[PDB]
RNA sequence: GCUCAUUAAAUCAGUUAUCGUUUAUUUGAUAGUCAUGGUAUAACUGUGGUAAUUCUAGAGCUAAAAUCUCGACCCUUUGGAAGAGAUGUAUUUAUUAGAUCAAUGUCUUCGGACUCUUUGAUGAAUAACUUUUCGAAUCGCAUGGCCUUGUGCUGGCGAUGGUUCAUUCAAAUUUCUGCCCUAUCAACUUUCGAUGGUAGGAUAGUGGCCUACCAUGGUUUCAACGGGUAACGGGGAAUAAGGGUUCGAUUCCGGAGAGGGAGCCUGAGAAACGG
């Protein structure tokens, strides 16, 4: 429960941590090669 | 059943029918007849599923445990034996074909582009036929136009136009994979695209836009097929 | 028990009711579900397994807008006046799609004189609409049809969309 | 003029006319695009689009208002004759405001979500 | 019934049900509907909803005003976590703009009777009850973000009592200056809350500041407001604001804008001028930040203060105007609309009247004139014509400058189009003419330019016209009269661009072949080549105009004068190059019988005379056969380069033009016939 | 699943689009802005009735926020650093959009002015609401960073839960073609709209499908409409029959219904013989 809550909330901000920045970092991708173009 | 499975009538009376999955069912193909009825690899279904839980077969990077997942154009196929490697690919002849690839050659796939349109949040994205879903893609790419995947991630590798000179293969149609595979493309009354294809024989005969399926240049291309 | 399906119809030549099927469940030509004013109606109605339709029966206000600065509050209805392709429809007050409907809007006024500060006379706005916000009866249409999405929006009548209405008003 | 019914009409569009690319290798007349009837059943500057099956006929009927009679024929070889015969099938198709189309007036149609039960196909060049 | 508890609030309905109060038991569903979360819309369509159905009466609403402005702040102050009470937060905003103006005032001071401000009011402008708490920062964000709420609502009508609803405001935003202040880096979360807390109360302030405009009477409390201002802001604000239009900036531009606010900006010692000038004199600024700083001095020019230190504001705008002569360079259509009304404005006022001024501003018309008015419009290019003017009004005159701007000035009367603005030119230039000193030439050619003004205003000037091209022919104007044929050579090509018969065609062919029988008799190597380089510029942008016109007078005209030119000036050793050369059935046979079956190397000069008349004869049948006999006698007579530029122009005008694509193709054959030849006799 | 049923482009075979739609299931992508204060349903005994049902009533007790032309810039890009930057979809309607350059050029006064098929790169989002979402509900492993030394703010894989698209089997209409004797039936359709227009309702959706008000039309001697078919006959539907002449055999096949009309019901499946 307690134990459940440390790792419910560590793995709320795992993904955040994961995804959004994965998020920007094919955005990034996007950037570098518009500029190619 | 028809003869693309190429099986012989003899053992079986219900052929397996293929499950929902990424592709049509007319070419789809269940990966129990592709190893116990074609690779001639197990011999009852039973020990199929039991190849399918213990994990040493994978389609395309994923391990896929089923016993009728459908198999589509030039699939990549991993087995665990001497560390192979499968590729299928279409005959003349009204058949499959699957042979050896080295791995460097199985990392990439090179597949046809189904449409693109402007997505979610103001991106573009890309789908082949295969219902792989690639974003950001090459602006300039175009209807009927192909992609490599790189089957690591779903981005794209390499990528070639649909013109008139290149080695563009036949996929359906009253035809079904002559060698050879381009002339040029025109139009024609009713829709109907007229692409025409000229084989190693010199002879010239005309197909639909949706058969399009760019594998790559005079000399070299792209996919190994192999030697008849 | 009403019917949506093609084969009912007699052809280009006027084949004489061929008479193939009965009704089944996927042609289910549903009842015409006319709402009207009053404290607001929900029905859910349940298609083709996952499709939540929303019957519209009773409604009371709506969103609607006004095109000329692009706003749109919540307004309470008066009443139908005109509809283009029935004149029972007004008597019987059914607010269906592009009918021409009544409001006191009184926060379109309370948001003007929040944006502007000027009375109206007791940038501009022709003439033709200041004859009504002292009587406080605006006229304005329905653009969702209500049937099914159990809302009730439209805009503000606009320039010559007052000059040929109620051109057909009277 | 335009406004003749009970109801003013205007397409949403998804410049006050949005023009439309049609495909297939084609383009609006200045007629059409700098028009002022409105007409969203036309294929263009209307939410109908085309696309698909493409035709080409000839107009044999334009009696009536906004849509005309296309006789397209052949001359159909039947096998076991050894014969052409020439057959024709009138289809009805829609008719847009921009075209001035008179009997005869070869003319490219195609399919526009058809629209009142045997109007399956809409003009879209004359010639 | 402040607190957010709904159960307390309930209880407050119930404690307002036990008190002795009729109108009350009658508003008694009215309270119940209004404490019932599921009923809360509703209650407020219906109970608390004025003109219409189920309104409360007129002393029943003015004594349960308190007890109504309770139970909608305790709906205010519940959190907006939940969707619906983000939407419940909006009704209670909405809500609220319909009940009374006084009442509106009164849970304005009920929300300030939760924040607290006497300390702040009591001390000038220091943090007494120094205490940094969140929860004292958290309260004052909630009546900011309140008055926020309620600003959105009244934007014209949101009252502001200064004791209030001012003061309480001024002392939010001390508060979050002193927080500031004392910002730590360990209060990290204290830190960015305070600075959210700064944001919401400029943009409050920016927003009080548009609400009132000139309604409320700011000017009491002003200079409190302003020295808060002065102390938390201005301390780099310059240095600060120059991503975009700043919250202070519009703050700033609102005082600008208003003429009470202006002189609460005047109020200030020219610190507002001052770092607004700063900022414009930013050196990495941007045209957003920019354009808000020019539409505020054009404000300040068009409204000058009747007030002390109008002048100092003056002189600041004038300082400004000349930071912004090296500015108006470094930027859309707007930013150029409004950058030139402020530089007409400044003209206007005529406050830069100093000789270095003049310098500077000969130097800003320098640039302005380096800027073409293709993509301007042409009121503004009248505006850049009247500023000139207005420079030429002022007596500041030079020889080296003047002879710059007139170069600048010929340059723009030949690319002139508007009449109106022609009109202001010529009359720009007959101003020059007298304001310059040792301007004879432009004096002549303000006489020129008034005959030229005076054929466009009506058609008796034309025999006007006419007596002053004989009395050019009768010039008598050399190489050192250059300068003044070179307003001729815009005049000229003014009558090119009409269709006045060609008479002053003809004219300046003869005073072309004057000039260059004076420069052929004066054999200086300087002077007869500036003659020679002016005829240059002139005549062979006017054969690639005559070469795109249909004027057959203007090819015949052009046609004499280069057989002419080549005869007697021959100066250029590409010209030496290139000088091989000297209805339809005798241009078919000079064509077979010209040089270009003599010679193989002059392109230049066939491409720049027969290239037109080989497209005006592919536009008009037997004329284009044989002018695609005379393209493949070009073609054999042209040069590498020119052939593959004609080929070229070929193979584009054939996807492009559907005209006539075989006859293209047809000509591209022809030039392939001599290519062909020459390839094989290479090879 | 069972028995009775032929309407001759009718089922069916497909040449095709569904940017006009639906989809549980198949894959591929896919977000963010008090260790239960709280209701759990859950059963149980304990007497009864009724000829009688899986008939039944009543009683008690279960520091939740990162991003920036980025910047005043400094002192280096290992960089950090003022702060007008503001940053959830779902429904459901509106308002605003969704080119020129470095030129392999002619030409130049040998700088570089005349800079798309003259190197080459290609333009043509939101203000409101609704009977939103509360914006990882779970879980197996690990037993870590370091003092906030507390049963701590912790993550490495979290397999798996959700949101929205494409794909997929599922059909819905529909494009055309593929059939039999016939003109000793020449006109038929409005004689359930017959043909279109627009609007509205309904539909998952185009739709005369239905309704409203208009215009009167549409298909034909190239045969519209009409008489014949155990259509147990057709369909490459299907291997073959290693010679039973052309098939001995394989299957699709024409429908309605669960005593009979009438209406309703849930499921991605259905007007169910599982109400």
């Amino acid at each position: 429960r307690l134990q459940r809550k440390r790792h419910q909330r560590a793995l709320k901000v795992r993904n955040a941590q994961a995804q959004r920045e994965a998020a920007a970092e094919y955005a990034q991708l996007l950037a570098k090669r518009l500029s190619e173009r | 059943a028809p003869h693309h499975w190429l099986l012989d009538k003899l053992s079986g009376c219900y052929a397996p029918r293929p499950s929902a999955g990424p592709h049509k069912l007319r070419e789809s193909l269940p990966l129990i007849v592709f190893l116990r009825n074609r690779l001639k690899y197990a011999l009852n279904g039973r020990e199929v599923k039991a190849i399918l839980m213990q994990r040493h077969v994978k389609v395309d990077g994923k391990v896929r445990t089923d016993t009728t997942y459908p198999a589509g154009f030039m699939d990549v196929i991993t087995l665990d034996a001497t560390n192979e490697n499968f590729r299928l690919v279409y005959d003349v002849k009204g058949r499959f074909a699957v042979h050896r690839i080295t791995d460097e050659e199985a990392s990439y796939k090179l597949g046809k582009v189904k449409k693109v349109q402007l997505g979610k949040k103001g991106v573009p994205y890309v789908v082949t036929h295969d219902g792989r879903t690639i974003r950001y893609p090459d602006p300039n790419i175009k209807v009927n136009d192909t992609v490599k995947i790189d089957l690591a991630s779903g981005k794209i590798t390499d990528f070639i136009k649909f013109d008139a000179g290149k080695l563009v293969y036949v996929t359906g149609g009253r035809n079904l994979g002559r060698i050879g595979t381009i002339v040029h493309k025109e139009r024609h009354d009713g829709g109907f695209d007229l692409v025409h294809i000229k084989d190693s024989l010199d002879n010239t005969f005309v197909t639909r836009l949706n058969n399009v399926f760019v594998i790559g240049e005079q000399g070299k291309p792209y996919i190994s097929l192999p030697k008849g | 028990g009403i019917s949506r399906d093609s084969r009912h119809k007699r052809s280009a030549t006027g084949a004489k009711r061929a008479q193939f099927r009965k009704k089944r469940k996927f042609e289910l030509g549903r009842q015409p579900a006319n709402t009207k004013i009053g404290a607001k109606r929900i029905h859910s109605v349940r298609t083709r397994g996952g499709n939540k339709k929303y019957r519209a029966l009773r409604i009371e206000t709506g969103n609607f807008s006004w095109a000329s600065e692009g706003i749109s509050k919540k307004t309470r209805i008066a009443g139908v006046v005109y509809h283009p392709s029935n004149n029972e429809l007004v008597r019987t007050n059914t607010l269906t799609k592009a009918a021409i409907v009544q409001i006191d809007a009184t926060p379109f006024r309370q948001w003007f004189e929040a944006h502007y500060g000027q009375t109206l006379g007791k940038a501009k706005i022709e003439s033709s609409v200041e004859s009504q916000f002292s009587a406080g009866r605006l006229y304005a249409c329905i653009s969702s049809r209500p049937g099914q999405s159990g809302r009730c929006d439209g805009y503000i009548l606009e320039g010559e969309e007052l000059a040929f209405y109620l051109r057909r008003l009277t | 003029t335009v406004q003749s019914e009970r109801a003013f009409q205007k397409q949403p569009h998804i410049t006050k006319r949005w023009y439309k690319n049609a495909g297939l290798g084609f383009k609006t007349p200045k007629t059409a695009i700098e028009g002022s009837y409105i007409d969203k059943k036309c294929p263009f500057t209307g939410l109908v689009s085309i696309r698909g099956k493409i035709l080409t006929g000839t107009v044999v009927s334009t009696k009536m208002h906004r849509t005309i009679v296309i006789r397209r024929a052949y001359l159909h070889y039947i096998p076991k004759y050894n014969r052409y015969e020439k057959r024709h099938k009138n289809v009805p198709v829609h008719v847009s405001p921009a075209f001035r189309v008179q009997v005869g007036d070869i003319v490219t149609v195609g399919q526009c979500r058809p629209i009142s039960k045997t109007v399956r196909f809409n003009v879209v060049k004359v010639s | 019934l402040g607190s957010r508890n709904t159960d307390v609030q309930k209880l407050a309905l119930d404690a307002l049900l036990a008190y002795k109060n009729p109108t009350l038991n009658k508003y008694r569903d009215n309270l119940k509907n209004l404490l019932d979360d599921t009923l809360f819309k509703d209650e407020i369509t219906t109970f608390l909803t004025e003109n219409g159905s189920q309104s409360i009466k007129a002393e029943d609403e003015k004594v349960v005003m308190p007890y109504v402005l309770r139970i909608f702040f305790g709906r205010a102050q519940v959190p907006p976590t939940s969707g619906q009470k983000r939407s419940r937060k909006i009704a209670v905003i909405s809500v609220l703009p319909n009940f009374k103006k006084p009442y509106i005032n009164d849970f304005l001071s009920l929300a300030s009777e939760r924040l607290d401000y006497n300390y702040f009011f009591g001390n000038s402008h220091q943090i007494n009850s120094s205490k940094a708490t969140l929860k004292t920062i958290r309260r004052m964000t909630g009546f900011v973000n309140i008055v926020n709420s309620t600003l959105s609502v009244l934007r014209t009508n949101f009252p502001l009592h200064t004791n209030s609803v001012l003061q309480p405001l001024i002392y939010s935003i001390a508060m979050a200056y002193y927080v500031l202040d004392t910002e730590s880096t360990e209060e990290v979360h204290l830190r960015k809350m305070a600075s959210n807390l700064r944001q919401q109360g400029l943009k409050c302030l920016s927003s009080v500041f548009e609400f009132v405009g000139n309604t409320f009477d700011w000017s009491t409390s002003m200079e409190d407001i302003y020295a808060v201002v002065v102390k938390p802001r201005i301390s780099h604000f310059s240095d600060e604001n120059l991503q975009q239009p700043s919250s202070l900036l519009r703050l700033f531009l609102y005082w600008a804008h208003n003429p009470s606010l202006y002189q609460f900006l005047y109020y200030d010692e020219f610190a507002t001028a001052t770092a607004l000038m700063d900022t414009i004199s930013n050196q990495h600024v941007k045209e957003a930040v920019i354009g808000p700083i020019i539409e505020a001095a054009d404000s300040i020019i068009r409204n000058p203060v009747n007030d002390d230190h109008y002048v100092d504001l003056v002189t600041l705008i004038c300082t400004s105007c000349l930071k912004i002569l090296p500015s108006l360079y470094v930027k859309d259509s707007n930013s150029i609309s409004t950058f030139l009304n402020l530089l007409v404005s400044i003209t206007e006022m005529g406050f830069i009247q100093d000789d270095h001024v003049r310098s500077r501003l000969i130097s800003s018309l320098i640039s302005i004139l380096k800027g073409k008015l293709k993509k301007l419009q042409e009121n503004d290019t009248q505006k850049i014509l009247k500023i000139l003017k207005l420079i030429v009004f002022n007596y500041n005159c030079s020889w080296s400058d003047i002879e710059e701007l007139y170069t600048t000035i010929s340059s723009l009367f030949k690319t002139f189009d508007e009449r109106n603005l022609r009109v202001s030119l010529t009359e720009l230039f007959i101003e020059l003419g007298r304001k310059v000193p040792e301007l004879e030439s432009i004096s002549k050619l303000v006489a020129d330019l008034n005959s030229y003004s005076s054929s466009r205003m009506h058609e008796y000037d034309f025999p006007r016209i006419l007596s002053t091209f004989k009395g050019l022919i009768e010039d008598g104007y050399k190489s050192y009269s250059e300068l003044e044929w070179l307003p001729l050579l815009f005049t000229f090509l003014h009558f090119i661009n009409n269709k006045e018969e060609l008479a002053l065609r003809t004219n300046a062919s003869h005073a072309i072949m004057k000039f260059i029988d004076f420069i052929n008799e004066k054999p200086n190597l300087n002077e007869a080549s500036k003659s020679i380089s002016m005829l240059k510029d002139i005549l062979l942008p006017n054969i690639r105009i005559g070469l795109r016109d249909s004027l057959e007078e203007v090819q015949s005209e052009y046609v004499s004068v280069l057989s002419y030119m080549v005869k007697n000036t021959k100066y250029f050793t590409d010209f030496e190059d290139m000088a091989i050369l000297l209805q339809l059935h005798r241009r078919q046979r000079a064509i077979k019988r010209l040089g270009e079956h003599a010679h193989q190397l002059k392109d230049n000069s066939i491409s720049h005379y027969l290239i037109p008349m080989i497209e005006h004869y592919v536009f008009s049948r037997n004329i284009g056969n044989e002018t695609q006999i005379a393209i493949g006698g070009l073609a054999q007579h042209m040069s590498w380069n020119q052939y593959k530029a004609l080929l070229r122009r070929y193979i584009s005008m054939l996807k492009t033009k559907p005209n006539q694509m075989k006859q293209a193709v047809q000509l591209i054959v022809q030039l392939s016939v001599p290519l062909r030849e020459t390839l094989r006799i290479v090879r």
